[PDB]
């Protein structure tokens, strides 16, 4: 069934057409389009993935691969698996059976793995430079209003409080992560705290050593029933009370005699931090399910008012104000800082990082050229377009900043057949190739590895399946 | 292609407020859909209440808001040139240019240019009224 | 007087509005430097002068008809507002477009130090700046082209201040002694956020289909 | 020069709903007025030929005509002011 | 943005050519239709600006321009600004910038209005025969059933009740006239 | 300066013809052409960069380069002067 894996690989190349010109640290954004009329410019191909207008079943499913295991390298997967594609395609035309492509490709991708490993940088926590360099690294191309260096600076400062080494690894529990944003004067407005933070005269303010209630949850009756669930809470000790739900304000003036928040995302977070668990329904709420926050209170943004739980008794709390002037801009910025975050995250969690600039990827070429010619003959082909697939991806690299790409490729090729020059990649600005090492264009191996995992699988995937069918 | 559509978007709105620069700056009638009109040469009136059809041309609205946040003055003046500098990225375009080629070279540009706009500019002295200096500069801006 | 007037009184005066003397204090009683009943175009009226908190300075706008009494207002409001821009960064700019084409001749003499397709797109910006020149004379009738080359003879071989005076509808050799002067603040801005905006146009690729 | 001419225009047209011919009369009007002694006459549309309107009892208030020139004056200039027309909201 | 200009033109000339042939003291009658399919036949200009089925944006300007401050005198405006627009048109097409005709068209309003004030003949409320005149200069070509020398009697000594001097200027306050009308007869039983 | 251009606009054509990249050699001799000693600087088609012409026996009559110019510019002034074209006999 040719019919049918054409157009997966149709829609595999698709994709890549939609995400290919936003690869790289001078990729272009698109802009997308809502059916509403409302439109999201961005460069993130996460969120081109995400608010993208899915088609094709393999299309949902690609997408569906390239998100999964670290928000970026998305970008990377799905090019990768774009090239693969197309070579696959080339290879089909030479009438060879997919299962022999699948096997060369996953040979290919075992020699990929095997190179990045072996090529790979030890780095630690105590190599700041590397961390800044790994955050700014996907922070290029964001567009982001400046403040490169004290953004990376927030990263590598975020990520040093979450973490805490039971053994070998730091556990770098990511999710303890708040992001708000607000507007008003620029990215340097940025700023990070400790605990989490939150976008009537009401209760006190400044609570020391807080108990914080987290809750989820005729007209007399109803007034007396409301009362009564106050009451309830009231009677287990809680200085600040959260909840979900709306809440009559009534019972807000009661409350005020002993917010509703908006979001569960930040009540987890919430919850998270505080060491307090959230309760579905008040009745069985207790004194034990109470939040400890060591020094509760709220605070004016330029604008608006603004929760601050700071205090919090674990270890590994942190959150962080983004600032700016239109909605382009902190967006761009929340989405690139959960970039870096991720980035760095790995970086930090695995223990190794690679350089950029297309570097790994001619290595890795290099490598299966070499290992090619040692496995049977239709393989062989299949992997040796693994590398061309792989190479691909310096090419576009090289196309998003308006360059040549073969001459460029080649020159790579070329300065990789020294062992000294396994670092040298395609600096964009300058035009020509460079050490990537020493200028800061550095990524994490596990970063580059899930990658190539992810892209292969997906690529596979789509060549493996025959036919679709409607099922019930 | 797309980038040339939006191109000219923002083109052919900043060329309706090429008209509306300066002193002799010609008017813009403004239809309030409710059945009532408003006219001027305004940057700021116009940008604002008028109800923009192009996403590239709303962005460049979304700048030109933004250029009046910041100040009052100038408005239509940050229009006018940024399709000016879209105009003459279309010719480098047409040199096979790569945009963002193009982008980097008008941010050094305008760093440059942002660099040179003190070293071009005259100082004056604000040392009180009882000088008059003030008053002839506050007379001549006046 | 009225009850919106005297209650913005009391508050500058320190004062405050007695009920009832029989019960009063000097607790409410206010303070001014000065008070006078002074002629105001043969009206007589009651001048008070640098009283506590003295806030705004009021001005008795004496209009003849509602036009030109708007028509100040609308004129004082203005030129406040250039004063208070320029004001605000003391550094003036010779207007009428002469700095831009400055700009455009240094930034041409700079676009020469730079290599690559880059000295183009920076002589491109350059072109772009000699637009307000042009088109801010075309507005008075002058000749689009002529008057550039006009002004770029005058400039590369005279002052920066050679510009475009629009009002009188001719070139002039110095604008400042004609008076025409720009803020650096708002033309800093004007620049930033233009390049920002042009910026941004350039740097999308293409458009996608979305779901809200 | 196009104002002047404008204006006669409505001389002209004011001869064309009389069933007369436009162009003689304004000649002939044109013609008279070089004297300062005739800056009242003007044109009798039932007679047909040029006459001292003053003593025909066709009298207008000076008013009337400033303020009919002023506001065609200002609806001209705002028509040629206006560059283009927006919708808005 | 010639194209918008033009239609501008355009809607100010077809306003002219819609109020061109009401004036003058033989000025032809315009036929109103209402979409109801009921009519009103009429002389008048005012009147046939406001019951006109107004177009145009400018248009609709127009009339409210031409209608602002004295009932009649909006004739001689609109056919006038009709004019002015076509001179300017000839003017445009020879490629003069709009900022030049417009200057032009200023001074030589000034000078206009400089022309009838210095022309103008002094007149007083005595001298009736003058008010007479006036009041049956607007009164012929109104298709008026006679009573002309008449009802401008009536006018005369209407304004002259409504009249009071408080300096040099008597105040005549136009809006004390109540208008109203019934059938039977003619203009002769008017009172 | 247009002139200047359109000349400029050879040095880009050869270097397309030669599988090059025009804007960046033409910038590139541009650059080398700012010191006196470089000028003799052209174009290696096929080494791909610039190298003084000279010593690489890339030499052409100057005659020939004046006369293409004047011919050239004759062409173009003869295009540029006849403003329309008629059937005579
Ligand atoms: N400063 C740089 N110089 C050269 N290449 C870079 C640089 N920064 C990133 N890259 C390259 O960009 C690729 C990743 O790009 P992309 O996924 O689009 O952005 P992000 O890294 O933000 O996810 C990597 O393959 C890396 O080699």
């Amino acid at each position: 069934g040719k019919e049918a894996l054409r157009a997966n690989i149709a829609a595999v190349k698709a994709i890549e057409e939609a995400l290919k010109s936003t690869y790289g640290p001078r990729g272009m954004d698109k802009m997308l389009v809502d059916s509403l009329g409302d439109i999201t410019i961005t460069n993130d191909g996460a969120t081109i993935l995400d608010k993208m207008d899915l088609q094709h079943p393999t299309g949902k499913l690609l997408v569906q691969i390239a998100k999964g295991q670290t928000a970026d390298g998305t970008k990377t997967a799905v090019i990768l698996a774009g090239e693969l594609a197309k070579k696959a395609e080339d290879l089909l035309y030479k009438e060879i059976h997919p299962t022999i492509i699948v096997s060369g490709y996953k040979k290919a991708e075992e020699i990929a793995l095997k190179t990045i490993q072996e090529i790979a940088q030890p780095v630690t926590i105590n190599d700041t430079d590397v961390l800044r360099k790994v955050a700014l690294t996907s922070l290029g191309s964001k567009a982001v209003a400046g403040a490169r260096e004290y953004l990376a600076d927030l990263v590598v400062k975020a990520v040093a409080q979450v973490a805490e080494l039971r053994g070998d690894k730091w556990y770098v529990d990511l999710d303890n992560v708040q992001i708000v944003k607000k507007h008003g004067g620029s990215v340097n407005d940025t700023q990070l705290v400790y605990g989490i933070v939150v976008d009537h005269p009401g209760m006190p303010k400044r609570i020391e050593n807080a108990k914080i209630a987290l809750l989820d949850a005729f007209l007399e009756e109803e007034e007396n029933i409301l009362k009564e669930k106050v009451d309830k809470i009231a009677a287990t000790g809680a200085n600040v009370v959260i909840c979900q739900k709306g809440i009559d304000e009534v019972a807000q003036h009661y409350l005020a005699k002993k917010v509703r928040r908006a979001k569960k995302s930040d009540l987890e977070k919430l919850a998270r931090a505080t060491g307090g668990r959230v309760i579905s329904n008040i009745d069985e709420l207790t004194s034990q399910d109470l939040g400890y926050a060591a020094l509760v209170e709220e605070r004016k943004v330029g604008e608006d008012k603004m929760v601050f739980v700071e205090g919090a008794k674990n270890p590994k709390s942190v959150s962080i104000l983004i600032r700016g002037g239109l909605e382009r801009v902190v967006d761009e910025t929340e989405r690139a800082l959960r970039d870096a975050l991720g980035t760095v995250a790995d970086v930090i969690r695995d223990g190794r990082a690679v350089a950029g600039g297309g570097a790994v990827e001619i290595e890795i070429a290099k490598r299966l050229r070499k290992y090619a010619p040692q496995v049977g003959g239709k393989e062989q082909l299949a992997i040796e377009a693994y590398a061309n697939a792989i190479e691909g991806l310096i090419m576009i690299l090289a196309e998003n900043a308006g360059l040549d790409p073969i001459d460029k490729l080649m020159q790579l090729r070329s300065l990789h057949e020294n062992e000294t020059n396994k670092w040298y990649g395609l600096n964009l600005f300058t035009g020509n190739p460079e050490d990537m090492w020493k200028l800061g264009v550095i990524e994490p191996a596990l970063v580059k590895m899930n990658a190539v995992k992810a892209a292969t699988e997906a690529v596979t995937l789509v060549l493996r399946i025959d036919d679709i069918v409607a099922a019930g | 292609d797309a980038l040339r559509n939006n191109i000219l978007a923002a083109k052919t709105l900043a060329e309706m407020l090429r008209s509306s620069l300066g002193p002799k700056g010609l008017d813009k009638m403004l239809i309030d859909s409710f059945g009532d009109v408003t006219i001027t040469n305004d940057g700021a009136t116009i940008v604002k209440d008028m109800e923009i059809q192009h996403p590239a041309a709303k962005l460049l609205v979304e700048a030109a808001k933004a250029q009046d946040a910041e100040v009052g003055d100038g408005t239509t003046s940050a229009v006018v040139l940024a399709g000016a500098l879209l105009e003459k990225a279309e010719s480098l375009l047409d040199q096979n240019i790569h945009p963002t080629i193009i982008i980097e070279g008008y941010k050094k540009a305008y760093n440059k240019a942002l660099e040179l706009l003190p070293q071009l500019g005259t100082r004056i002295d604000i040392k009180d009224l009882n000088s008059s200096v003030a008053r002839d500069t506050l007379r001549k801006i006046a | 007087v009225k009850r919106s007037d005297i209650e913005k009184l009391e508050k500058a005066l320190g004062a405050r509005i007695i009920s009832s003397i029989k019960d009063a204090t000097p607790e409410d009683l206010g303070y001014a430097e000065l008070v006078e009943e002074r002629r105001v175009g043969n009206d007589k009226m009651v001048f008070i002068e640098g009283a506590k908190n003295l806030k705004a300075v009021n001005i008795l706008l004496r209009g003849s008809n509602d036009m030109a009494l708007d028509e100040a207002e609308r004129s004082i409001n203005d030129a406040l507002h250039a004063l208070r821009n320029i004001l605000l960064e003391p550094v003036i700019l010779p207007g009428g477009g002469a700095i831009e084409l400055e700009l455009a001749m240094k930034l041409r003499e700079y676009a020469r130090s730079v290599g690559g397709k880059e000295q183009l797109a920076i002589e491109a910006f350059a072109d772009a700046l000699e637009e307000i020149p042009l088109i801010l004379a075309e507005t008075a009738g002058l000749e689009a082209i002529s008057s550039l080359m006009d002004l770029r003879a005058r400039h590369a071989k005279g002052l920066s201040n050679t510009g475009v005076d629009v009002i009188g509808g001719k070139i002039v050799d110095d604008v400042y002694a004609l008076n025409i002067i720009e803020p650096i603040r708002v033309k800093s801005q004007v620049l930033k956020s233009a390049t920002e905006a042009a910026t941004a146009i350039l740097k999308i690729d293409d458009l996608i289909a979305a779901a809200p």
